[PDB]
């Protein structure tokens, strides 16, 4: 059901675009594509995905943003954050950017490069 | 050139300098005090060939070097405070610098990345007490 050399769990499928860029930058190139930069359903989904990067690269960037003027974490998809959802560590003090390490979930600077993962279905 | 020695195992030689590339991400700042704990450095290149090498062994992952600065306004040094003085410029707004696969770039204390140590060559040992 997904795309060649795309990888399928839980009714969607995914693609782990091999260069690092910025967060807008990676937003942009899974929105030309008919894709998203990803939204978290489940604590399993992250494990997933943190298990097909484990290889690769040591974080990469979700649709997660922190905008200075509202103080609120807002999904690429109009939501706000459901903060029980996820722990977010790091700085919220200027604008930033949730990129998934390992182990964690981080607030980065948006101009910071990462590996980016591209969602669809 | 005094003359020609090896580095130590698990280290890279290139030029006068051995490069140490790590095998699970950290911070920045637990990346240096481990450089430190080897008699070495965060990563530092002073030649082209040193750079050509860092960027091509690099691999997929990112790798945490030398460079901080105390601000977005004030200027680049490496760990032991000379300035940068190198035309590749640092990408980013931030205040730590790591090894995109475009070049180098900055990012905050706690992001989680691999790093590189660099130590200069040796045939015998001498200590930093
Ligand atoms: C935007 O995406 C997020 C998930 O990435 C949505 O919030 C989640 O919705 C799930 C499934 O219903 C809930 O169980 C969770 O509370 C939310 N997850 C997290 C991790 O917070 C949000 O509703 C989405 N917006 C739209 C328009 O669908
Ligand atoms: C940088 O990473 C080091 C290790 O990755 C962190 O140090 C750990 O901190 C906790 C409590 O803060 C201790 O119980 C651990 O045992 C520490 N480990 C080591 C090896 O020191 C440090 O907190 C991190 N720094 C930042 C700014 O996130
Ligand atoms: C993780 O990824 C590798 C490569 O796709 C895959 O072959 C393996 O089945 C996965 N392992 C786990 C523990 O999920
Ligand atoms: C700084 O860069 C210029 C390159 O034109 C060079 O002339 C100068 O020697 C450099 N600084 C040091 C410390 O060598
Ligand atoms: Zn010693």
């Amino acid at each position: 059901k997904c795309p060649k050399d795309w990888h399928s769990h839980q009714d969607k499928c995914f693609h782990v675009s091999q260069t690092s860029i910025t967060w807008k930058g990676s937003l942009a190139d899974c929105g030309g594509k008919g894709a998203t930069l990803l939204l978290v359903q489940d604590q399993e989904e992250l494990r997933f995905l943190r298990n097909l990067t484990k290889r690769i690269s040591s974080s990469f960037w979700i649709g997660l943003s922190y905008t200075l003027s509202d103080e609120k974490w807002k999904w690429i998809n109009g939501s706000t954050l459901n903060s029980d959802a996820l722990n977010i560590t790091g700085d919220t003090e200027k604008d930033s950017c949730a990129s998934v390490s390992q182990d964690k979930v981080l607030s980065e600077s948006c101009d910071s490069d990462n590996i980016w993962i591209c969602q669809k279905e | 050139i005094t003359g020609y020695a090896a580095c130590p195992r698990n280290w890279i030689g290139v030029g006068n300098k051995c490069f140490y590339f790590s095998e699970y991400a950290s911070n920045w700042t637990f990346s240096q005090t481990f450089c430190k704990a080897q008699e070495a450095e965060l990563a530092r290149f002073d030649t082209e060939e040193e750079l050509n090498f860092l960027s091509r062994y690099k691999g997929s992952f990112d790798y945490w070097i030398g460079l901080h600065r105390e601000s977005s306004e004030h200027p680049w040094k490496w760990t032991d405070n000379t300035q940068y003085n190198y035309s590749l410029s640092i990408r980013g707004v931030e205040r730590y610098a790591y090894l995109n696969d475009i070049g180098i770039s900055s990012a905050r204390v706690y992001a989680d990345k691999r790093w590189s140590c660099s130590r200069l060559n040796s045939g015998t040992h001498h200590h930093h007490h």
